[PDB]
Protein backbone atom coordinates (compact mmCIF):
# COMPACT_ATOMS: atom_id res chain seq x y z
CA UNK A 1 0.00 0.00 0.00
CA UNK A 2 2.88 2.34 -0.90
CA UNK A 3 0.37 4.80 -2.51
CA UNK A 4 0.55 6.96 0.62
CA UNK A 5 3.99 8.12 -0.61
CA UNK A 6 2.77 8.98 -4.12
CA UNK A 7 2.19 12.66 -4.83
CA UNK A 8 3.66 16.03 -5.85
CA UNK A 9 5.39 16.79 -2.52
CA UNK A 10 6.99 13.35 -2.35
CA UNK A 11 8.23 13.83 -5.86
CA UNK A 12 9.83 17.18 -4.87
CA UNK A 13 11.35 15.51 -1.86
CA UNK A 14 12.98 12.82 -4.01
CA UNK A 15 14.52 15.44 -6.33
CA UNK A 16 15.90 17.36 -3.40
CA UNK A 17 17.80 14.36 -2.06
CA UNK A 18 19.11 13.23 -5.44
CA UNK A 19 22.49 15.06 -5.48
CA UNK A 20 23.01 13.84 -1.92
CA UNK A 21 22.10 10.18 -2.68
CA UNK A 22 24.26 10.33 -5.83
CA UNK A 23 27.29 11.71 -3.90
CA UNK A 24 26.76 9.04 -1.20
CA UNK A 25 27.14 6.41 -3.93
CA UNK A 26 30.29 8.07 -5.16
CA UNK A 27 31.62 7.68 -1.61
CA UNK A 28 30.64 4.01 -1.42
CA UNK A 29 32.11 3.28 -4.85
CA UNK A 30 35.54 4.77 -4.25
CA UNK A 31 35.27 3.46 -0.71
CA UNK A 32 35.06 -0.21 -1.68
CA UNK A 33 37.45 0.24 -4.62
CA UNK A 34 40.20 1.78 -2.45
CA UNK A 35 39.60 -0.65 0.43
CA UNK A 36 39.95 -3.79 -1.67
CA UNK A 37 42.57 -2.24 -3.97
CA UNK A 38 40.32 -3.01 -6.89
CA UNK A 39 42.65 -4.26 -9.54
CA UNK A 40 39.89 -3.97 -12.18
CA UNK A 41 38.96 -0.37 -11.38
CA UNK A 42 42.19 1.10 -10.08
CA UNK A 43 44.22 0.38 -13.23
CA UNK A 44 42.49 3.30 -14.92
CA UNK A 45 43.51 5.80 -12.25
CA UNK A 46 46.74 7.70 -13.05
CA UNK A 47 49.35 7.47 -10.26
CA UNK A 48 47.62 4.55 -8.52
CA UNK A 49 49.22 2.00 -10.81
CA UNK A 50 51.52 0.27 -8.31
CA UNK A 51 52.40 -2.68 -10.58
CA UNK B 1 25.83 70.59 7.44
CA UNK B 2 29.67 70.49 7.30
CA UNK B 3 32.03 68.90 9.85
CA UNK B 4 31.30 66.38 12.67
CA UNK B 5 28.83 64.01 10.91
CA UNK B 6 29.95 60.35 11.15
CA UNK B 7 28.64 57.27 9.33
CA UNK B 8 27.91 54.00 11.09
CA UNK B 9 30.66 51.42 11.15
CA UNK B 10 29.61 47.84 10.51
CA UNK B 11 29.10 45.68 13.54
CA UNK B 12 30.94 42.41 13.92
CA UNK B 13 28.57 39.49 14.65
CA UNK B 14 30.28 37.04 16.95
CA UNK B 15 28.47 33.76 17.39
CA UNK B 16 28.70 32.88 21.00
CA UNK B 17 26.60 32.14 24.03
CA UNK B 18 25.38 33.93 27.11
CA UNK B 19 23.69 31.79 29.74
CA UNK B 20 22.27 33.52 32.78
CA UNK B 21 21.43 30.60 35.05
CA UNK B 22 18.65 31.24 37.59
CA UNK B 23 16.69 28.23 38.91
CA UNK B 24 14.41 30.57 40.85
CA UNK B 25 12.44 31.49 37.69
CA UNK B 26 9.91 28.81 36.64
CA UNK B 27 10.24 28.86 32.83
CA UNK B 28 13.36 29.15 30.73
CA UNK B 29 13.80 31.69 27.99
CA UNK B 30 16.10 30.84 25.09
CA UNK B 31 16.95 32.95 22.02
CA UNK B 32 19.12 31.64 19.23
CA UNK B 33 20.00 33.39 15.97
CA UNK B 34 22.49 33.49 13.08
CA UNK B 35 23.69 36.66 11.42
CA UNK B 36 21.14 38.28 9.11
CA UNK B 37 21.92 40.41 6.07
CA UNK B 38 20.25 43.64 7.08
CA UNK B 39 17.56 46.03 5.89
CA UNK B 40 18.34 46.47 2.24
CA UNK B 41 19.15 42.89 1.22
CA UNK B 42 16.49 41.40 -1.16
CA UNK B 43 17.25 38.07 0.55
CA UNK B 44 15.00 39.24 3.39
CA UNK B 45 11.82 38.28 1.62
CA UNK B 46 12.82 34.61 1.23
CA UNK B 47 14.09 34.58 4.81
CA UNK B 48 10.74 35.87 5.93
CA UNK B 49 8.91 33.12 4.01
CA UNK B 50 10.89 30.31 5.64
CA UNK B 51 10.25 31.90 9.03
CA UNK B 52 6.52 32.02 8.24
CA UNK B 53 6.73 28.26 7.52
CA UNK B 54 8.20 27.66 10.98
CA UNK B 55 6.00 30.43 12.41
CA UNK B 56 4.98 30.82 15.99
CA UNK B 57 3.19 29.14 18.81
CA UNK B 58 1.62 30.00 22.04
CA UNK B 59 -0.21 27.81 24.47
CA UNK B 60 -3.52 29.58 23.87
CA UNK B 61 -3.54 28.71 20.19
CA UNK B 62 -6.60 26.87 19.08
CA UNK B 63 -5.63 23.91 17.01
CA UNK B 64 -2.50 22.25 18.28
CA UNK B 65 -1.87 18.87 16.72
CA UNK B 66 -3.26 19.90 13.36
CA UNK B 67 -1.15 22.98 12.91
CA UNK B 68 0.78 23.16 9.64
CA UNK B 69 4.18 24.06 11.09
CA UNK B 70 5.86 20.82 12.22
CA UNK B 71 7.62 22.79 14.96
CA UNK B 72 4.33 24.13 16.30
CA UNK B 73 2.54 20.87 15.92
CA UNK B 74 5.18 18.73 17.59
CA UNK B 75 5.53 21.52 20.15
CA UNK B 76 1.85 21.52 20.86
CA UNK B 77 1.49 17.74 20.88
CA UNK B 78 4.35 16.93 23.21
CA UNK B 79 3.85 20.13 25.27
CA UNK B 80 7.45 21.14 24.58
CA UNK B 81 6.89 24.78 25.32
CA UNK B 82 4.60 27.59 26.27
CA UNK B 83 5.48 29.73 23.26
CA UNK B 84 7.90 30.29 20.44
CA UNK B 85 8.41 32.77 17.69
CA UNK B 86 10.66 33.12 14.74
CA UNK B 87 12.08 36.55 13.95
CA UNK B 88 14.30 38.52 11.64
CA UNK B 89 15.60 41.68 13.26
CA UNK B 90 17.12 44.00 10.64
CA UNK B 91 19.88 46.49 11.21
CA UNK B 92 22.03 48.18 8.60
CA UNK B 93 24.21 45.48 7.03
CA UNK B 94 23.56 42.99 9.80
CA UNK B 95 20.80 41.37 11.73
CA UNK B 96 19.59 38.64 13.98
CA UNK B 97 17.84 35.71 12.34
CA UNK B 98 16.37 33.05 14.53
CA UNK B 99 13.73 32.06 17.04
CA UNK B 100 12.93 32.58 20.73
CA UNK B 101 11.11 30.22 23.03
CA UNK B 102 9.75 29.70 26.54
CA UNK B 103 9.59 26.29 28.15
CA UNK B 104 9.86 24.02 31.19
CA UNK B 105 13.31 23.11 32.49
CA UNK B 106 13.09 19.59 31.15
CA UNK B 107 12.09 20.61 27.63
CA UNK B 108 14.84 22.89 26.52
CA UNK B 109 16.82 20.15 24.84
CA UNK B 110 13.85 18.78 22.87
CA UNK B 111 12.73 22.22 21.81
CA UNK B 112 16.23 23.07 20.53
CA UNK C 1 64.82 -16.22 15.76
CA UNK C 2 63.02 -13.25 14.21
CA UNK C 3 62.51 -13.38 10.42
CA UNK C 4 60.09 -10.47 10.72
CA UNK C 5 62.89 -8.20 12.03
CA UNK C 6 63.09 -5.91 9.03
CA UNK C 7 59.44 -5.75 8.13
CA UNK C 8 58.33 -4.46 11.50
CA UNK C 9 60.96 -1.73 11.53
CA UNK C 10 59.56 -0.48 8.24
CA UNK C 11 56.09 -0.36 9.79
CA UNK C 12 57.65 1.15 12.86
CA UNK C 13 58.98 3.96 10.64
CA UNK C 14 55.49 4.41 9.24
CA UNK C 15 54.04 4.14 12.78
CA UNK C 16 56.25 7.03 13.98
CA UNK C 17 55.65 9.09 10.81
CA UNK C 18 51.91 8.50 11.02
CA UNK C 19 51.63 9.15 14.72
CA UNK C 20 53.81 12.19 14.20
CA UNK C 21 51.01 13.47 12.01
CA UNK C 22 47.90 12.05 13.76
CA UNK C 23 48.87 12.97 17.29
CA UNK C 24 49.09 16.76 16.83
CA UNK C 25 46.07 16.59 14.50
CA UNK C 26 43.83 14.86 17.10
CA UNK C 27 45.14 17.26 19.77
CA UNK C 28 44.06 20.27 17.72
CA UNK C 29 40.66 18.59 17.16
CA UNK C 30 40.30 18.11 20.90
CA UNK C 31 41.67 21.58 21.52
CA UNK C 32 39.12 23.10 19.19
CA UNK C 33 36.16 21.47 20.91
CA UNK C 34 37.29 22.23 24.43
CA UNK C 35 37.85 25.83 23.21
CA UNK C 36 34.41 26.63 24.52
CA UNK C 37 35.25 25.49 28.02
CA UNK C 38 38.78 26.89 28.10
CA UNK C 39 37.69 30.44 27.45
CA UNK C 40 34.35 30.45 29.28
CA UNK C 41 34.03 33.37 31.65
CA UNK C 42 31.91 33.33 34.80
CA UNK C 43 30.19 36.12 36.63
CA UNK C 44 28.17 35.83 39.86
CA UNK C 45 25.33 38.28 40.21
CA UNK C 46 23.44 37.71 43.48
CA UNK C 47 20.60 40.03 44.49
CA UNK C 48 21.32 43.11 46.76
CA UNK D 1 47.70 32.45 74.79
CA UNK D 2 51.47 33.02 74.41
CA UNK D 3 54.22 31.69 72.07
CA UNK D 4 52.63 28.24 72.47
CA UNK D 5 49.22 29.14 70.97
CA UNK D 6 50.80 31.17 68.20
CA UNK D 7 53.00 28.19 67.32
CA UNK D 8 50.08 25.80 66.98
CA UNK D 9 48.15 28.53 65.19
CA UNK D 10 51.08 29.11 62.84
CA UNK D 11 51.51 25.32 62.30
CA UNK D 12 47.79 25.34 61.37
CA UNK D 13 48.18 28.40 59.13
CA UNK D 14 51.03 26.59 57.45
CA UNK D 15 49.09 23.43 56.66
CA UNK D 16 46.21 25.57 55.49
CA UNK D 17 48.44 27.26 52.90
CA UNK D 18 49.88 23.89 51.99
CA UNK D 19 46.43 22.23 51.65
CA UNK D 20 45.99 24.87 49.04
CA UNK D 21 42.28 25.07 48.41
CA UNK D 22 42.45 28.80 49.11
CA UNK D 23 44.42 29.06 45.84
CA UNK D 24 41.17 28.02 44.10
CA UNK D 25 39.21 30.60 46.07
CA UNK D 26 37.62 27.78 48.09
CA UNK D 27 36.90 27.66 51.84
CA UNK D 28 37.52 24.85 54.28
CA UNK D 29 33.84 23.86 54.45
CA UNK D 30 33.60 23.80 50.59
CA UNK D 31 35.98 20.90 50.44
CA UNK D 32 34.07 18.85 53.03
CA UNK D 33 33.21 15.42 51.69
CA UNK D 34 29.46 15.10 51.17
CA UNK D 35 27.84 12.34 53.23
CA UNK D 36 24.37 12.05 54.74
CA UNK D 37 25.07 14.43 57.60
CA UNK D 38 26.78 16.82 55.18
CA UNK D 39 23.98 16.65 52.57
CA UNK D 40 21.42 17.65 55.15
CA UNK D 41 23.52 20.50 56.43
CA UNK D 42 24.10 21.78 52.88
CA UNK D 43 20.31 21.59 52.62
CA UNK D 44 19.76 23.67 55.70
CA UNK D 45 21.92 26.56 54.57
CA UNK D 46 20.07 29.79 54.05
CA UNK D 47 19.71 31.16 50.54
CA UNK D 48 22.71 33.49 50.50
CA UNK D 49 25.32 31.05 51.83
CA UNK D 50 24.04 28.27 49.61
CA UNK D 51 24.27 30.52 46.61
CA UNK D 52 27.89 31.72 47.49
CA UNK D 53 28.95 28.16 48.18
CA UNK D 54 27.82 27.05 44.71
CA UNK D 55 29.62 29.87 43.00
CA UNK D 56 32.76 29.25 44.94
CA UNK D 57 32.75 25.58 43.97
CA UNK D 58 32.00 26.50 40.38
CA UNK D 59 34.90 28.98 40.33
CA UNK D 60 37.16 26.18 41.61
CA UNK D 61 35.97 23.32 39.31
CA UNK D 62 36.44 25.76 36.48
CA UNK D 63 40.03 26.44 37.55
CA UNK D 64 40.83 22.83 38.32
CA UNK D 65 39.68 22.24 34.77
CA UNK D 66 42.22 24.48 33.05
CA UNK D 67 44.64 23.76 35.89
CA UNK D 68 45.18 27.36 36.61
CA UNK D 69 44.88 29.04 40.03
CA UNK D 70 43.75 32.37 41.39
CA UNK D 71 46.02 35.46 41.51
CA UNK D 72 47.78 35.55 44.94
CA UNK D 73 45.75 38.59 45.97
CA UNK D 74 42.47 36.67 45.77
CA UNK D 75 43.42 33.49 47.63
CA UNK D 76 41.43 32.98 50.77
CA UNK D 77 43.36 34.07 53.75
CA UNK D 78 43.35 31.75 56.73
CA UNK D 79 41.77 33.92 59.54
CA UNK D 80 39.18 35.35 56.97
CA UNK D 81 38.01 31.68 56.42
CA UNK D 82 34.40 31.34 57.49
CA UNK D 83 33.23 27.98 58.79
CA UNK D 84 29.73 28.71 57.50
CA UNK D 85 28.67 25.08 57.36
CA UNK D 86 30.02 23.94 60.74
CA UNK D 87 27.13 25.01 63.06
CA UNK D 88 24.62 23.37 60.71
CA UNK D 89 26.55 20.10 60.50
CA UNK D 90 27.10 19.97 64.21
CA UNK D 91 23.37 20.25 64.78
CA UNK D 92 22.67 17.55 62.13
CA UNK D 93 25.10 15.19 63.88
CA UNK D 94 23.67 16.14 67.23
CA UNK D 95 20.19 15.24 65.95
CA UNK D 96 21.24 11.86 64.55
CA UNK D 97 22.98 10.78 67.68
CA UNK D 98 19.78 11.43 69.56
CA UNK D 99 17.89 9.02 67.30
CA UNK D 100 20.82 6.62 67.77
CA UNK D 101 20.54 6.82 71.55
CA UNK D 102 16.87 6.32 71.30
CA UNK D 103 17.42 3.28 69.13
CA UNK D 104 19.40 1.54 71.90
CA UNK D 105 16.68 1.58 74.55
CA UNK E 1 44.99 33.47 -2.70
CA UNK E 2 45.74 32.20 0.84
CA UNK E 3 42.39 32.97 2.67
CA UNK E 4 40.42 32.05 -0.41
CA UNK E 5 42.26 28.67 -0.38
CA UNK E 6 40.86 27.41 2.92
CA UNK E 7 37.69 29.27 1.88
CA UNK E 8 37.28 27.62 -1.57
CA UNK E 9 38.21 24.34 0.04
CA UNK E 10 35.26 24.85 2.41
CA UNK E 11 32.92 26.17 -0.36
CA UNK E 12 33.31 23.44 -2.97
CA UNK E 13 34.14 20.44 -0.77
CA UNK E 14 33.45 20.85 2.94
CA UNK E 15 29.84 21.88 3.73
CA UNK E 16 27.95 18.93 2.43
CA UNK E 17 28.99 16.02 4.52
CA UNK E 18 28.72 14.30 1.13
CA UNK E 19 31.61 15.99 -0.59
CA UNK E 20 33.35 16.21 2.79
CA UNK E 21 33.26 12.42 2.81
CA UNK E 22 33.78 12.09 -0.97
CA UNK E 23 36.98 14.02 -0.53
CA UNK E 24 38.39 12.21 2.47
CA UNK E 25 37.89 8.86 0.79
CA UNK E 26 39.37 10.15 -2.48
CA UNK E 27 42.01 11.96 -0.42
CA UNK E 28 42.81 8.66 1.35
CA UNK E 29 43.52 6.95 -1.96
CA UNK E 30 46.21 9.34 -3.24
CA UNK E 31 47.62 9.71 0.26
CA UNK E 32 47.99 5.98 0.95
CA UNK E 33 50.07 5.61 -2.13
CA UNK E 34 52.21 8.79 -1.85
CA UNK E 35 52.89 7.89 1.77
CA UNK E 36 53.99 4.36 0.93
CA UNK E 37 56.40 5.71 -1.70
CA UNK E 38 58.15 8.25 0.43
CA UNK E 39 58.04 5.93 3.47
CA UNK E 40 59.60 2.97 1.65
CA UNK E 41 62.01 5.34 -0.21
CA UNK E 42 63.04 6.48 3.24
CA UNK E 43 63.45 2.90 4.53
CA UNK E 44 65.68 2.19 1.52
CA UNK E 45 67.91 5.30 1.74
CA UNK E 46 68.79 4.56 5.38
CA UNK E 47 69.58 0.99 4.36
CA UNK E 48 70.42 -0.64 0.96
CA UNK E 49 71.05 -4.02 2.65
CA UNK E 50 68.78 -6.04 0.34
CA UNK E 51 67.37 -5.70 -3.26
CA UNK E 52 70.47 -4.41 -5.04
CA UNK E 53 71.72 -7.85 -4.00
CA UNK E 54 69.44 -9.13 -6.83
CA UNK E 55 71.31 -7.26 -9.62
CA UNK E 56 74.25 -9.44 -8.61
CA UNK E 57 73.12 -13.03 -7.96
CA UNK E 58 70.69 -13.53 -10.84
CA UNK E 59 69.68 -11.69 -14.03
CA UNK E 60 68.93 -14.71 -16.24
Amino acid sequence: MLTRFLGPRYRQLARNWVPTAQLWGAVGAVGLVWATDWRLILDWVPYINGK
Amino acid sequence: DEDAVPTLSPCRFTGSQICHREDGLPLAHVAIAVEGPGWAHPDNVALQVANAIIGHYDCTYGGGAHLSSPLASIAATNKLCQSFQTFNICYADTGLLGAHFVCDHMSIDDMM
Amino acid sequence: AEPEHDHRKRMGLKMLLMMGLLLPLVYAMKRHKWSVLKSRKLAYRPPK
Amino acid sequence: VSASSRWLEGIRKWYYNAAGFNKLGLMRDDTIHENDDVKEAIRRLPENLYDDRVFRIKRALDLSMRQQILPKEQWTKYEEDKSYLEPYLKEVIRERKEREEWAKK
Amino acid sequence: VAPTLTARLYSLLFRRTSTFALTIVVGALFFERAFDQGADAIYEHINEGKLWKHIKHKYE
